[PDB]
């Protein structure tokens, strides 16, 4: 019910300040907006309450403030791991939050993959089914293009690849699966996993 | 330190009811309000409404008037969230949060959510549950390295999210990376989870996976073996 932008960024060591905007009634009326700071794959984190007080141990680089309708979070010396999604939130008869706002910091180097390419294990071969596995992380930024190989000739049947999705370390990972039958698998000479990001590319290979 | 334990994810069909338990440690369980907050994948925090621990009050947000009920059990410091006529856009994670300051604080439960639990991914869907197949992906120390050697699980073809893995019962988590599930066409999720040991110890120590499906109650302790 209150609003806020749903994507910023900012350069680093620069300020940035995210704004929360609601109505006379609750943001105009009472000192309690309270936000959120809320990393992939965790918990939202209290980082102000009482539009400008900050909890114990968060860092004196975010601030809070108000105006009229509207609240505002501000963040000073902007550093990469700054990057996540901020939610505002106020008193209005109840506990009513903002939308959210993700936040990129600019400027982030390049960063090549790093893949790793597993054949099918002999347990699953008995099973009656085939499955490599090309794993690939720590890749900037989060793009990538991936490849399959049955020799020299190209693969698309039975290829599975996640979009990629951010890590802790704001690096990215991704996964590309190939399925096959066991005997498509031992019918080759080899197979290849072929990833590239940024124009450069990483291939692997495996074989029976 | 506060702790919040939430149980742990659950798989429903349209029209049923789910309970999400929360065991609270750390601090006096009556003393402060605990809140209930959802996530759709992908979407923003939605709060469902707050218990008074002490005297079981409770307060509901409109959209869940007459579908949810909050309880506690105070000889167990554990809160509780049931909510009914479940719909596919009640998917979602589910949190408990406890209140900012205690129940004598002016303002209070209106100042903010200190403590969160760990979340509670339920799944409302109509299709069927599978749990998945488990297969060992043998060391290999081709990628990686200086002395090390990357040994891993593939966990197949099971349909909710969400998976866990841990390795040796948790004993062992440096050099761990388990990654986001893909989606397959056949609508089941397959992910695998790599750690990086020493080359030396491969001979020596012995390397197990212990993959949790709680949706289907599905349990695989599997052995990695060079």
């Amino acid at each position: 019910a209150l609003t806020q932008p749903a994507s910023v960024s900012g350069s680093p060591g620069q300020s940035i300040t995210i704004s929360c905007t609601g109505t006379s009634s609750d943001v105009g009326s009472y000192n309690l907006v309270s936000w959120y700071q809320q990393h992939p794959g965790k918990a939202p984190k209290l980082m102000i309450y009482e539009v400008s007080k900050r909890p114990s141990g968060v860092s004196n680089r975010f601030s809070g403030s108000k105006s009229g309708n509207t609240a505002s979070l501000t963040i000073s010396g902007l550093q990469a791991e700054d990057e996540a999604d901020y939610y505002c939130c106020s008193y209005a008869g109840s506990v009513a939050f903002g939308g959210g706002t993700k936040l990129t910091v600019l400027g982030q180097p390049k960063a090549a993959p790093s893949v790793t390419l597993f054949p099918p294990s002999s347990e699953e071969l008995q099973a009656n089914k085939a499955t490599l596995v090309c794993l690939i992380s720590d890749f900037y930024p989060g793009a990538v293009t991936v490849a399959w190989k049955a020799d020299s000739s190209p693969v698309k049947a039975g290829v599975e690849t996640t979009t990629p999705s951010k890590q802790s370390n704001n690096k990215y990972a991704a996964s590309s699966y190939l399925s096959l039958t066991p005997e498509q698998w031992k019918s080759h000479r080899s197979y290849s996993c072929q990833v590239t990001h940024e124009g450069s590319t990483v291939e692997k290979t495996v074989a029976p | 330190q506060v702790q919040l334990v939430q149980s742990g994810a659950e798989v429903k069909k349209p029209g049923a009811s789910v309970k999400v338990s929360c065991k609270a440690s750390g601090y006096t369980f009556t003393g402060y309000y605990m809140h209930w907050v959802r996530q759709a994948p992908g979407q923003g925090l939605e709060w469902m409404g707050w218990i008074n621990p002490n005297s079981g009050g409770t307060n509901y947000a409109q959209k869940f008037q007459g579908r949810v009920t909050m309880t506690r059990d105070t000889s167990i410091s554990t809160a509780y969230m049931e909510l009914s006529r479940l719909r596919s856009d009640d998917t979602a994670v589910y949190y408990c949060a406890r209140e900012m300051f205690d129940s004598s604080a002016d303002w209070s439960p209106w100042r903010g959510m200190v403590a969160w639990g760990q979340g509670t991914l339920v799944t409302v869907s109509s299709a069927s549950t599978k749990g998945p197949s488990v297969f060992p992906l043998a060391p290999s120390s081709k990628s990686t390295s200086g002395g090390t050697a990357a040994l891993g699980c593939l966990v197949k073809d099971y349909f909710p999210e969400p998976v866990t893995v841990s390795w040796n019962s948790g004993a062992l988590t440096s050099g761990v990376h388990t990654f986001p599930a893909v989606l397959q066409s056949s609508g089941l999720y397959s992910l695998s989870s790599v750690v990086t040991v020493p080359s030396s110890s491969l001979g020596t120590q012995t390397y197990i996976c212990n993959v949790n499906h709680k949706p289907s109650n599905t349990k695989v302790d599997k052995r990695v073996e060079p």
